[PDB]
């Protein structure tokens, strides 16, 4: 409910609990230098607005229940450090003035008969009591609405990702989604991108192309329509006559077995109601392979628990299914056990050649040229799935079958107990051949991979596919150009061993997963082993991050999140992981920013991500437009938020000298309330949502603008103290120009604005106009609502202030509203307006001069292209 | 997942907007235009302020050889100073008479807060129940102090008068009127007497005078519109100053019936009852006569500031112009 709401809002956030601790300080009257109004009202709104951003979710959840029945940004870490820095500065300044009041009180205060209160407090005690007085007057240094404004900034910026129409894929009709509304500025700080290959850099819209059985490559043009076969369809374009008549007539046991495997080892669900024998495959490889198998008469009709309904050229032969060896990223190969009606136990298997060749029979004359065949298909970016088969003796199958059934002992045992059965049977395998299937790069991926590389984002691709296919796909998508000097694990391994023992343009690291583990080898002895682990692991990353591109092959999900961790820990570089399919979810959680392509493999690795658009092409806009703008819009917000608050309170610090360091507020008591929430809150928010350094089209054409965020040039821990130096000066001008103007005569007559009330109206008035004019200088996109908010802020202040100082309000609160007749008297006098104009001109013109010099002497890339409109 | 996003200007980040860039042809004219605006205003205010005629008589007597130093140790409560000043140039039009206090922190937190606002607003409940805010002076002995607070208690209670020494040497008093020396709102809205009755004696029942005040607030003036919380002198005091060294309106010298100057140049004597002690905290009292000006008062700082900033802006434009010229 709401009671939990404020309960964790206070404790979790330091600033929220800081102000609650302040109310206790303001409650006791012996030190309360400000009214309680000054903190609750700015607090309730901040605690009220944030409730609306979360309560609306809960009520929707409550309605949902009726109907049906961590990642922290880099700036988020800095913001915490800034607020803890403001605490120390506040405590030092409050302690500094507490010293000044004790010494003032000892000399001047004790000798002043008009400041007699009847409490014999020694000057050391009076200084101590006002130490808490300057923790209250100067409390507003800590920005109360920082933690609520940033949520609105990030939520609004994130919602531009959802509503984006350029990041919307039409035919599949799935727009971009931003499922984490707290990682926006970090899209503009990404140094690395880890990407899957299949399903991310390829469409997974597959089609059967070629083949090879027993060393004879098929699928070429030698010696077409499949009208001879009823099950066939024209969707498959095939030009290989010899195999067509051979499979049609004069069939051999080789082609029969090979095509039969493709239509038996499958796991695709099948439907026949439509009459076309429709297929719905969870794995694109299986669906396309079976869709290709049916085109040649080997059509799979139906399946049940104990049998199948496969057909061969109209010869519907039903087999008996006994066991299916399941597939996962670890196994990298699938197998099926089927008993023929003849009574023979035939085992079929398919998968990567790497894991299948190691388990081949000793006699295999076709092994050599088949490897050459496999290499031939990979040369054209065709995925290859090796096949094989074996026979099981009836005598030895009985005990194994009983053990297989016994392997299903429930509990967690099935995780490895089944595997023990898998490896105890797969000993000798008879090679059959390999398949060849075509996947095509998504639209505008070569444009994107080239574009992002221009922004100095090192594109690493982590793919479980073969060594050769990844290397050629890297060439296809411009990731690796003709200038790349590729190297493998052995080259890396030799270098690491050479240096390890001794101490005891474009380049690539195309390395297999097997060689990834070999280099890393995945009381005193344990410590040395750990030291060795860190040494080589650190050497690898420094060796890998030094090259523009990296290709990782034969990598299981464990080896994907592992590599992402290596860059994160040992390079301190922000990482983005983009992928599809469950195999990548391990790395999507590890990466700083997790992106998920909807893809064809499954709608699984996007709900476990941060952004879930449809195609890799859209990564141009996520980083170079949404991520890049979100960084500058957030930094511009912070560069001004500290200024407008740290230039507000410091007048209390300067006015402390001319009032005995007595903690007297230079402003109206009811102006401190509304300043943080009302006068200077709307314009800064509208900036962080509607600001654009350059147009969206012009930010893609110049990806180099992204570099401002990677290096963190717009909001450092150094630019925090340049906004504070800005805050100190602005408060120095805002105070000493009115002070200089009132020490002398200022419209002194029957209606003389020389008192203290006109001193708060002059400083507050020039303060409201200055900040609301300095925000106008910040915004580079003066939309017709940025102007309304800026002028609304200034016009709102002069509207409420007149009402507050109007005689009518005096009836409601004679005590709480005690400024009557100041606004309507302190601003009709020209000298007050001549002081405000001077206080604003001399406070803003130096900013314009400073800003203009920076443009002319050290122009930034954003300004350089902004000068040239074309 | 969902449908096509709507195509609106706000949603697609395509709101029409002007992109102002600080081109060298834009900042320069405003910098030079400011130079041509501040300077004429700066010289305008400066010469206008330098025209104002003012005389400041420091009559605290702290320095020896001032012939009323006796008042720093007032064995007898009524002490008097007679300070003579001569005006080189006669005053014209209305002449405003102020009293100045220096090194007098009227902006102290313990001071500015020490007051009851409902009591001054004319609240019957607060008349006999001063707020806790004016704690040190809530009540004198048994019943509450009507103007409570450290502000109303420490009220400037000198009696300034001006005499004209003509050729006959007889001092001719010059008319000083105490009415109309406070903000219209302060007299008419903020400050009010307690309600009910017609005689001020019956309104302030069960209330004493403040401890420092010699006489009660009942008869601060003979005028029924100037006695009580709506007294002009008292209101002018409660209007707390912004800085230690301030000066408050005391009396008005309006235009004479005849064409002659209101304060003709000649020998004048300031007859003041030294009642306010300020020498304890090195506070200085002054009597200031000033002449009205159409453009505010005598504010030389603004005139010098506008000229100072006006020249800086003009120079900054030239400096910025040179940098643009070289780096064009
Ligand atoms: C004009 O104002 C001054 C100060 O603003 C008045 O001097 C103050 O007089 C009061 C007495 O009325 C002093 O309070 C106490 O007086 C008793 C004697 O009754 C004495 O024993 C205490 O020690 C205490 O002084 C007060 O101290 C004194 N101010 C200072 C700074 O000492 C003055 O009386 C006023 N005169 C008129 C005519 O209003
Ligand atoms: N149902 C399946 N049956 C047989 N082999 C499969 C298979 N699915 C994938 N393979 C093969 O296993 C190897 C790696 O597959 P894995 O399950 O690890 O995901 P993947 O690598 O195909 C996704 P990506 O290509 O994007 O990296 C590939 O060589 C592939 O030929
Ligand atoms: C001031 O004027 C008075 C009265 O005219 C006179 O008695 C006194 O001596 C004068 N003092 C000085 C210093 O001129
Ligand atoms: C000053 O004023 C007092 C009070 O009215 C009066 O007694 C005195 O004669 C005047 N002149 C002086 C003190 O020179
Ligand atoms: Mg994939």
């Amino acid at each position: 409910t709401f009671i939990p709401m404020n309960l964790f809002e206070q404790f979790k956030r330091a600033a929220n609990l800081y102000f609650l601790a302040l109310l206790i300080l303001q409650a006791v009257p012996q030190i309360s230098t400000l009214a309680w109004y000054t903190t609750l009202v700015p607090l309730l709104v901040v605690l009220g607005v944030t409730a609306i951003k979360d309560l609306v979710d809960d009520v929707a959840r409550h309605k949902m229940d009726k109907e049906i029945n961590f990642k922290r940004t880099k700036i988020d870490y800095l913001m915490n450090y800034m607020v803890y820095t403001i605490f120390v500065v506040l405590i030092l300044l409050s302690a500094g003035l507490a010293i000044g009041h004790a010494y003032w009180e000892a000399q001047v205060g004790n000798s002043s008969w008009y400041l007699y209160d009847g409490e014999d407090d020694t000057p050391s005690y009076r200084g101590f009591l006002i130490f808490w007085g300057y923790i209250i007057v100067l409390n507003t240094m800590v920005p109360i609405s920082l933690y609520v404004s940033v949520e609105v900034i990030r939520l609004g910026q994130s919602h531009f990702i959802n509503w984006d129409l350029q990041m919307y894929y039409a035919e599949k009709d799935t727009p971009a989604k931003a499922r984490t509304t707290t990682l926006n500025e970090q899209l503009g700080q990404i140094h690395y991108i880890f990407s899957d290959k299949t399903g991310t850099l390829t469409q997974n819209i597959m089609t059967f192309k070629k083949c090879c059985i027993n060393g004879q490559i098929y699928g070429d043009h030698r010696d077409v329509d499949f009208s001879w076969n009823t099950y066939a369809d024209g969707k498959l374009a095939f030009y290989d006559h010899y195999l067509i008549e051979q499979i049609q007539s004069g069939k051999e046991p080789e082609v029969r077995q090979f095509f039969f495997l493709l239509a038996v080892c499958h796991t695709v669900m099948v439907d026949r109601t439509d009459g076309q024998l429709n297929y719905q495959a969870a794995s694109p490889d299986e669906g396309a392979l079976v869709n290709a198998a049916r085109n040649f008469g080997f059509a799979f009709l139906a399946r049940t628990q104990n049998t199948i309904t496969i057909s061969e050229l109209g010869t519907e032969r039903t087999y008996n299914v006994l066991a299916i060896l399941d597939f996962n990223s670890d196994r990298k190969r699938m197998s099926i056990i089927v008993r023929t009606p003849e009574g023979n136990i035939k085992l079929y298997c398919k998968g990567a050649d790497t894991v299948i060749y190691e388990r081949l029979h000793r006699m295999n004359p076709t092994k050599q040229e088949t490897q050459d065949a496999l290499d031939i298909f990979a040369n054209e970016t065709l995925r290859t799935l090796c096949l094989c088969y074996k026979e099981i003796e009836e005598k030895e199958f009985t005990e194994w079958n009983k053990k297989f059934m016994a392997a299903s002992v429930a509990s967690t045992n099935r995780d490895e107990a089944l595997d023990k059965v898998y490896e105890e049977i797969e000993k000798d395998l008879i090679l059959l051949g390999a398949t060849a299937i075509e996947d095509k790069l998504q639209d505008g991926v070569p444009e994107t991979i080239s574009k992002l590389a221009k922004a100095d984002i090192k594109i690493w691709v982590l793919t479980g596919d073969k060594k050769e296919t990844a290397e050629n796909i890297g060439f296809a998508c411009e990731l690796l150009t003709e200038d790349t000097t590729i190297c493998y694990g052995e080259d890396i391994n030799s270098l690491l061993h050479a240096r390890m023992e001794n101490q005891r343009g474009n380049r690539a690291l195309i390395i297999t997963g097997s060689w990834l583990n070999e280099i890393l080898l995945e009381t005193q002895s344990k410590r040395r082993l750990e030291a060795k682990k860190e040494q080589r692991q650190k050497n690898f990353v420094d060796l890998a991050c030094e090259c523009s591109a990296v290709i990782c092959c034969r990598v299981t999900p464990k080896q994907k999140a592992m590599v992402v961790d290596l860059v994160k820990r040992y390079k301190k570089a922000i990482t983005l992981a983009i992928g599809d399919g469950a195999n990548d979810v391990n790395m999507i959680k590890t990466a700083h920013i997790g992106v998920g392509i909807s893809g064809q493999e499954g709608m699984q690795a996007v709900m476990s991500s941060d952004y879930s658009f449809a195609q890799f092409r859209y990564l141009q806009r996520l980083l170079l437009v949404h991520g890049r703008w979100s960084y500058i819009r957030m930094c511009k917000f912070l560069r001004y938020f500290f200024y407008k608050n740290f230039a507000f309170t410091l007048v209390h610090f300067w006015y402390s000298f001319f009032n005995g360091y007595s903690a007297q507020t230079a402003y109206e008591d009811w102006f401190i309330t509304l300043y943080n929430v009302l006068y200077t809150s709307l314009p800064v928010l509208l900036m962080g949502l509607l600001d654009q350094d350059v147009s969206d089209k012009l930010s893609l054409r110049f990806p180099g603008l992204y570099i401002v965020g990677q290096r963190d040039l717009l909001f450092n821990y150094k630019r925090f103290f340049v906004s504070l130096l800005h805050g100190v000066l602005t408060s120095m001008i805002l105070f000493f120009i009115p002070l200089g103007a009132y020490l002398q005569t200022v419209g002194q007559d029957g209606e003389a604005p020389s008192d203290y009330q006109s001193f708060a109206v002059t400083i507050a008035s020039a303060l409201v106009i200055t900040v609301n004019f300095q925000i106008g200088l910040d915004t580079s996109y003066w939309t017709f609502v940025n102007a309304f908010s800026i002028f609304g802020s200034i016009a709102l202040y002069f509207g409420i202030m007149f009402d507050f100082h109007s005689a009518g309000i005096h009836v409601l609160f004679p005590s709480a509203f005690q400024f009557t007749g100041t606004a309507s008297n302190a601003l009709r006098q020209p000298y007050i307006w001549l002081t405000i104009i001077l206080t604003v001109a001399v406070c803003l013109l130096p900013v314009v001069a400073i800003r203009f010099l920076s443009m002319t002497i050290w122009p930034s890339e954003s300004d350089k292209i902004q000068k040239h409109r074309k | 997942k969902t449908r096509r996003p709507d195509n609106t200007a706000f949603k697609q980040q395509r709101l029409p907007a002007w992109q102002p860039i600080l081109t060298a042809g834009t900042v320069l004219p405003i910098f030079f235009i400011i130079g041509l605006i501040f300077i004429p205003i700066g010289i305008g205010i400066f010469v206008t302020s330098n025209n104002i005629r003012e005389i400041e008589i420091d009559y605290t007597g702290t320095e020896p050889s001032s012939p009323c130093n006796k008042c720093l140790s007032p064995d007898v409560t009524p002490c008097f100073c007679t300070i003579n000043f001569t005006l080189e140039k006669s005053f014209e039009g209305n002449v405003f008479m102020y009293y100045g206090l220096s090194n007098f922190y009227q902006n102290h937190r313990r001071y500015v807060k020490s007051r009851d606002d409902s009591q001054l607003n004319g609240d019957s409940s607060a008349l006999l129940n001063p707020s806790k805010e004016c704690e040190p002076y809530r009540r004198n002995e048994d019943k509450p102090i009507a103007p409570c607070g450290a502000i109303a208690n420490s009220m400037f209670n000198d009696t300034l008068e001006l005499f004209l020494i003509g050729n006959d040497s007889y001092p001719i008093p010059i008319a000083l009127k105490k009415k109309g020396i406070a903000w219209w709102t302060d007299k008419n809205v903020k400050f009010r007497n307690p309600p009910g009755g017609d005689n001020l004696e019956e309104r302030f029942k069960g209330t004493t005078k403040p401890v420092n005040w010699l006489k009660p607030v009942y008869m601060l003036d003979s005028d029924p519109d100037n006695n009580g919380f709506i007294n002009e002198d008292f209101i002018v005091w409660m209007r707390t100053a912004a800085l230690p060294t301030f000066r408050k309106l005391y009396r008005l010298i309006e235009r004479k019936s005849d064409l002659h100057p209101t304060l003709p140049a000649g020998r004048y004597s300031l007859n003041v009852t030294y009642n306010y002690p300020v020498h304890y905290f090195d506070g200085r009292k002054r009597m200031i006569l000033s002449t009205i000006s159409w453009m505010g008062g005598k504010n030389p700082f603004l005139g010098i500031a506008y000229i100072a900033v006006g020249s800086i802006s003009f120079l900054l434009g030239v400096v910025l112009l040179v940098i643009n010229h070289k780096y064009r």
